């Protein structure tokens, strides 16, 4: 199973500089081209560079010359951007994608760079309680995306909602509701469970009426 | 820069119905065309790559065909689950350039929401901050607006919206609104009210509270 | 579509003179991905130029490039005998690598006209189901000349094809070889057949005829 | 040195396969891509697809897509060319070629330059099994002379596969021979004419007889050609 692995959520002060990565496994790491592609919120996508190991070059679009550098380490099987001098403009999920050769079959999961001069903030979780009954958390005031939000450890996959966040003053608040019998809820547990990897943070809110 | 024009920006199809997608390029790119699926949170899908190519794994519903500077993608048959974001890509010369998108939403019968409105928690009551938090959840068309009360007068300040993206399986979509009070705000007040006005219903489908529970 | 239009279709020089071959693309090529290739007459191809402007590892000095974007130009200083072959042009700059039709360099002479000659079939062949009647044109310059066959003086097309030889060693001229290939049935059920010619070196079109 | 050893010429009926080689000697067979190009005789070149020799992945032509197959063999350093639905316009030469080295650049086809060629693989689609040449006169009449010179020939029909050599009076004859190249018929049998020019006045004394020999079916024929 030919599988990418990148490096996580990044907040980075405008005009400095961040380098993610991009470890590979399930293939031969050298004898495949690595691109790397960035998407901006609600854009569409735009092709930055490729790094061939086999021959140990590389070659960059116009639009990233002199923002985007490319490297390698073969005995690690792991890939490198390093974006350098970012502005607000900068910020974006940045993918790296397997080549096959000049088109992309394999993507990884993807880094979100966030560029800003606000510090890293945690989230508050507030419980919301009220024949099926629907029970919700509030992630509220945190800073930067992303949070990942999951119910019983995801035992409760199906019935749930959760909603894209909102940035007020520099911090972001998200929501996620969930729909479940009318039997399972007072009567057994139904916890949220939220997700700052940006601050390194996990917290498990259960809801329970008053 | 090979320049690529993909469109429409968006369409809605209903299920077993045909959807077709073109790109059209500045230059000759054989047929060096790649056809990929991103859902909401994913990283984009390769379904179709050069020469027309169904990469394995992917159902025979998706097609395409053309070169030089015409190229289709179609779907026959379509389903639920192909409501998603689908970019086109070249890669015949670089820089490798992709397409604006094609936003891709069903269309189904009408729904109504299921609205549920939650009072503040204790929690952020201590914290010195108040929210209301209503949830409209399985509804279309996506069309929809939230009237938000306080012992019967509207208010509009403080009040911020988020949907989501259509459900994969009943092809249906949902809204969080939350209303943020000061706590001293929120103790001056007895009734909230979420209103919610639907294509499904002419009048309103309300949830309220009074802080007397 | 990508066209690579090459000129002229033949360019007739003399040993130690400057030939200039010209590539026209039909859209930008990027980054001067233009290459030169030559290719004698039975043999394989060979890179001159990469890059449209970088000689190969091999490649004399007198094989220059240059031109960016749609136009591009080859040029040899000082021609050398072994410099008479065909040229093609090449964009790699896409993915589809299209070439020219070619440019073929041959050696200057003065025009000669063709002396033709008709061949009626021999009755030998008769037995089989066909009739080929032969015409040929001997050692004619320029290689440019059209051929038509005519029976009853009823223009044939779609069944006589042609050969031409290489440009000759010593007197450097063509010669062609047109053949129409007819049906027993077909060629005794008609009269006169007759061979036309049009080449530069003919003021009007001559023309060979015979009649069973 | 660089060398691309092609593999043999090759016969196939329509709509049969056939499938072309290329070994690669000195160098790292790995490190570059192969080029696949035909070129139909007395046409341009035309590229058909080129492989990475690393990985095996592949590009191809639009004209080509669903019946071309490239692939290789990186033990034994070579690469292969297959093509299905062969038609009477697929006759050609097939070469092999090797990209040229890295040197940078941003464009990843900076170096997919055709650098090294291979000799070239034959490849004729045809219906026709081996079959040796049908050899008839042309005669010298008076429609084949201008002035002091007379025209006659030999017509060499009918025969597959080529080559045929062609002589006069057993290679006593060399001046003024034209041999053309032959030709390809409807029925997918070859064709060539040979012809000479003699004087008309030794026309009546001289004997000119044309050899034609076709190894492929073991066969030698001698006509006499005689003014009729
Ligand atoms: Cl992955
Ligand atoms: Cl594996
Ligand atoms: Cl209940
Ligand atoms: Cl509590
Ligand atoms: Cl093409
Ligand atoms: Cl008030
Ligand atoms: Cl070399
Ligand atoms: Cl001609
Ligand atoms: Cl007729
Ligand atoms: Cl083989
Ligand atoms: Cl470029
Ligand atoms: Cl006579
Ligand atoms: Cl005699
Ligand atoms: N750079
Ligand atoms: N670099
Ligand atoms: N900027
Ligand atoms: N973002
Ligand atoms: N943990
Ligand atoms: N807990
Ligand atoms: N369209
Ligand atoms: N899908
Ligand atoms: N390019
Ligand atoms: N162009
Ligand atoms: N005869
Ligand atoms: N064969
Ligand atoms: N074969
Ligand atoms: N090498
Ligand atoms: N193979
Ligand atoms: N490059
Ligand atoms: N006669
Ligand atoms: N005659």
């Amino acid at each position: 199973q030919v599988q990418l692995q990148q490096s996580g959520p990044e907040l980075v002060k405008p005009g400095a500089s961040v380098k993610m990565s991009c470890k590979a496994s399930g293939y031969t790491f050298t004898d495949y081209y690595m691109h790397w592609v960035k998407q901006s919120h609600g854009k569409s996508l735009e092709w930055i560079g490729y790094f061939y190991p086999n021959n140990g070059g590389d070659g960059y679009n116009q639009k990233f010359k002199g923002k985007a550098t490319l490297t390698i380490d073969k005995s690690s099987s792991t890939a490198y951007m390093e974006l350098r001098s970012l502005t607000s403009e900068d910020s974006a999920v940045y993918y790296c994608a397997r080549g096959g050769d000049w088109y992309f079959d394999v993507w990884g999961a993807g880094t979100t760079v966030t560029v800003s001069s606000a510090k890293t903030t945690p989230p508050s979780v507030y419980p919301l309680a009220p024949s099926m009954v629907t029970l919700g958390c509030l992630v509220k005031g945190y800073f930067p995306e992303p949070v990942t939000v999951t119910w019983n450890s995801g035992s409760l996959s199906s019935g749930v909602h959760t909603f894209p966040a909102v940035l007020e003053s520099d911090l972001y608040t998200l929501s996620s509701s969930v729909t479940v019998p009318s039997s399972p809820r007072p009567s057994e547990t139904v916890t949220c469970n939220v997700a700052h990897p940006a601050s390194s943070t996990k917290v498990d809110k259960k809801i329970v009426p008053r | 820069e090979t320049t690529v024009t993909q469109s429409p920006a968006s369409l809605s199809m209903a299920i077993g119905e045909k959807v077709t997608i073109r790109c059209i390029t500045s230059t000759d790119i054989d047929d060096d065309m790649n056809w990929y699926q991103q859902k909401p949170g994913e990283p984009p899908k390769l379904l179709i790559s050069e020469g027309n190519t169904l990469r394995p794994g992917v159902p025979s519903r998706f097609s395409s065909s053309g070169f030089d500077t015409d190229f289709v993608f179609t779907i026959e048959n379509m389903l639920s689950e192909d409501a998603a974001d689908y970019y086109c890509l070249q890669s015949d010369n670089s820089p490798f350039t992709f397409g604006g998108g094609t936003k891709l939403q069903i269309k189904r019968a009408d729904a109504a929401p299921t609205v549920s409105i939650f009072p503040p928690s204790s929690e952020q009551l201590t914290s010195g901050g108040a929210s209301v938090v209503c949830f409209l959840n399985n509804f279309y068309p996506k069309d929809i607006n939230v009237k938000w009360k306080i012992d019967g007068s509207e208010r509009q300040n403080g009040v911020l919206n988020s949907w989501t993206d259509q459900d994969s399986k009943d092809s249906t979509y949902s809204m969080s609104s939350t209303l943020t009070l000061t706590k001293d705000e929120y103790e001056r007040h007895n009734s909230y009210t979420c209103e919610a006005t639907h294509k499904t219903s002419t009048s309103p489908i309300v949830k309220s509270f009074n802080r007397n529970e | 579509e990508i066209v690579l239009t090459q000129s002229p279709g033949t360019l007739s020089l003399s040993p130690g003179e400057r030939a200039t071959l010209s590539c026209r693309a039909s859209q930008s090529v990027s980054s001067s991905y233009l290459a030169w290739y030559q290719q004698k007459p039975g043999q394989a191809p060979r890179l001159l130029i990469y890059g449209a402007s970088s000689r190969a590892t091999g490649i004399p000095d007198r094989f220059s490039g240059s031109g960016s974007g749609t136009d591009f130009t080859l040029t040899i200083s000082r021609l050398e005998p072994e410099d008479f072959a065909v040229y093609y042009c090449q964009q790699y700059g896409s993915s589809s690598y299209t070439f020219g039709q070619g440019t073929k360099l041959e050696i200057k002479r003065t025009v000669a006209a063709p002396s033709v000659f008709i061949f009626p079939p021999s009755d030998e062949q008769l037995k089989s189901g066909t009739a080929s009647v032969v015409c040929l044109l001997n050692n004619f310059y320029p290689r440019e000349a059209k051929v038509q066959w005519k029976v009853d003086n009823a223009l044939q097309s779609g069944n006589s094809q042609e050969s031409v030889t290489e440009q000759d060693s010593k007197d450097s001229t063509y010669s062609l070889s047109s053949t129409l290939t007819l049906s027993k049935a077909d060629y005794e059920k008609h009269k006169v057949y007759a061979c036309e010619v049009t080449h530069q070196g003919l003021s009007s079109p001559v023309t060979k005829s015979f009649n069973r | 040195q660089v060398q691309l050893v092609q593999s043999g010429a090759e016969v196939k009926k329509p709509g049969a396969s056939v499938k072309v080689s290329c070994k690669a000697s000195g160098y790292t067979f790995t490190s570059y891509a192969m080029h696949w190009v035909r070129q139909a005789p007395g046409q341009r070149l035309e590229w058909m697809g080129w492989i990475n020799a690393g990985n095996g992945n592949t590009k191809y032509s639009q004209k080509f897509q669903g019946r071309v197959t490239i692939t290789r063999d990186t033990s034994a350093s070579t690469a292969y060319m297959e093509l299905s639905s062969l038609r009477s316009e697929d006759t050609a030469v097939y070469y092999c070629a090797r990209v040229g080295p890295y040197c940078g650049g941003d464009s990843p086809q900076d170096n997919y330059y055709m650098d090294v060629w291979g000799k070239g693989t034959t490849v004729t689609v045809s219906s026709a099994s081996t079959k040796g040449p049908s050899v008839f006169p042309l005669a010298p009449s008076s429609k084949s002379t201008s002035g002091g010179t007379a025209a006659l020939g030999c017509l060499v029909k009918d025969y597959f596969p080529e080559p045929v050599t062609v002589s006069w009076n057993s290679g006593a004859l060399t001046s003024g021979v034209h041999t053309f190249p032959a030709v390809l018929q409807s029925s997918g049998l070859y064709s060539l004419s040979s012809v000479v020019t003699v004087p008309s006045s030794s026309l009546g004394t001289q004997t000119y007889i044309c050899n034609v020999n076709h190894k492929p079916s073991n066969t030698k024929v001698d006509k006499k050609v005689e003014p009729k």
